[PDB]
């Protein structure tokens, strides 16, 4: 017994999809199919199903009129069109065969809706500055916040990949913008702070972008103060 | 029908660990169990309340009465970590529900509290007309924390981004959250502050913009 | 005690049963109307139905 879907991929607010799920291995029309998304690190949502023959179609309230289920059983394949495309409609979308009492017995293994007016676009990297905030007990914590690209992945590595101990790179999130932003963090001894260099090196292969930016300790020398700050 | 997981449960290998799925009269209903690892599809483990599909360990099993939905895993091992769901069947309706899941770790390590370094927005970000807060976690285990965001006293809902944790290179647990301002917002406030919890303890790390 | 054992409009099959009730379950899941048939006489949930007769293929 198998499930695949496809159709997922980036599409604009207010766009449409056709989400498809092939199925195979058992007698399809006999069973209940359902969709269920997941967005990334949140929980299962219940979208839609549809009863054996078609005749039955059941929906979350959060879909009702924006999308349709439907199936062909000359070709095995179940399918979901999405309108009115929302921001929150961003998931990964899974097929499952139902069972007794809507026990969801196979699932597929998704296919991924990101909703999001952005074009590629490559970030803008923001040094996280280490100052007496972020020093505590001899070691300080410094990184690069890597704001507003599209689309996904960057990768990010430090003094040109000499620098690994102490590194992390969240993973990023979708902004309200449609556009990602993640961190990468480093925690290095405050001795260190006045002798050794610290630049993050960003790079954003879908925009053919590279950033190195140098990280530097916080001077709170009024001095050296800039107006639009 | 709202139906109540608890976010996290830890449990040291061997011993039994109990997963709740509660909600009124969830007993009168019939209740299944999904085991979700990271980058896996669900797997049903338990169905109607007590039923184990074929191929699932006897060491999985369910129960369903008053208020209370349990998955109960005996002798747990490092290999039953994972997200668990439960599902509720009503026969008087339609509508799949899903409890929000629970992640379980098996405690192969010291439990640890997390380090909480908050960076004010960066001079160059505020020159650029924007403002993030950026509340670094680190260090913490088990890996799951929950973050709130304060302006002064007040609770701050809007502009707040936070990761799902992840593992670091020396096993313990990271995660990350953003608040969103304009440099305005930033200005006319006293502090702002990341209030992180963890095991029902709360660090807050406070930022002040004339500090 | 011989007792049916198909699911729901399936073609009828039987088996034997060393309890002394039959029954016939039935319930709406989003296939529709689902029939199980087999040994003894369960409790069911509120809402779901249940037919238990003393005789022989009585659970059609
Ligand atoms: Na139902």
């Amino acid at each position: 017994v198998q499930l695949q879907e496809s159709g997922g991929g980036v599409v604009r607010p207010g766009g449409s999809l056709r989400l498809s799920c092939a199925a195979s291995g058992f007698t399809f029309s006999s069973y209940a199919m359902s969709w269920v998304r997941q967005a990334p690190g949140k929980g299962l949502e219940w979208v839609s199903a549809i009863s054996g023959s078609g005749g039955s179609t059941y929906y979350a309230d959060s879909v009702k009129g924006r999308f349709t289920i439907s199936r062909d059983s000359s070709k095995n394949t179940l399918y979901l069109q999405i309108n009115s495309l929302r921001a929150e409609d961003t998931a990964l979308y899974y097929c499952a065969r139902e069972g007794d009492y809507d026990s969801m017995d196979v699932w597929g293994q998704g296919t991924l809706v990101t909703v999001s007016s952005a074009s590629t676009k490559g970030p803008s990297v923001f040094p996280l500055a280490p100052s007496s905030k972020s020093t505590s007990g001899g070691t300080a914590a410094l990184g690069c916040l890597v704001k507003d690209y599209f689309p996904e992945p960057v990768t990010v590595s430090w003094n040109s990949g000499a620098l690994t101990s102490g590194v992390h790179t969240f993973p990023a999130v979708l902004q309200s913008s449609g556009l990602y932003s993640l961190s990468s963090v480093v925690t290095v001894p405050s001795s260190s702070l006045g002798t050794q260099t610290y630049i993050c090196n960003v790079n954003h292969k879908p925009s053919n972008t590279k950033v190195d930016k140098k990280v530097e300790p916080k001077s709170c020398d009024k001095g050296l103060e800039v107006l639009f700050q | 029908s709202v139906v109540t997981q608890p976010p996290s449960v830890s449990v040291a290998p061997g011993k039994t660990a109990r997963i709740t799925c509660g909600g009124n009269n969830i007993g009168s209903k019939s209740v299944h169990w999904y085991q979700q690892k990271p980058g896996q599809a669900p797997v049903l483990v338990v169905f109607d309340d007590s039923a184990r599909p074929s191929g699932i360990p006897e060491r999985f099993s369910g129960s369903n009465s008053g208020n209370t939905a349990t998955l109960t895993i005996s002798r747990v091992e490092a290999g039953d970590e994972a997200d668990y769901y439960c599902q509720v069947w009503d026969n008087n309706s339609d509508d799949v529900v899903f409890g929000g899941g629970t992640k379980l770790t098996v405690l192969g390590q010291p439990k640890a509290a997390p380090s909480v370094t908050l960076f004010p927005p960066s001079s160059e970000e505020l020159q650029a007309n924007k403002a993030t807060l950026v509340c670094l976690i680190s260090d913490f285990y088990p890996g799951a924390v929950t973050v709130a965001w304060k302006a002064d006293s007040s609770p701050v809902k809007a502009g707040v981004e936070t990761t799902t944790p992840s593992k670091q290179s020396n096993n313990k647990y990271a995660a990350s959250s953003y608040l969103s301002l304009t440099p305005e917002q930033w200005k006319s406030h006293r502090s702002y502050s990341c209030q992180v919890t963890h095991e029902g303890s709360t660090v807050e790390k406070t930022v002040a913009p004339t500090e | 005690r011989i007792c049916y054992n198909h699911q729901s409009t399936t073609r009828a099959t039987t088996k034997s049963c060393e309890e002394n009730s039959c029954y016939k379950k039935y319930w709406r899941d989003h296939r529709g109307t689902i029939i199980e048939r087999g040994c003894g006489c369960p409790k069911v949930k509120p809402g779901v139905g249940i037919h238990c007769c003393q005789s022989d293929k009585c659970n059609y």
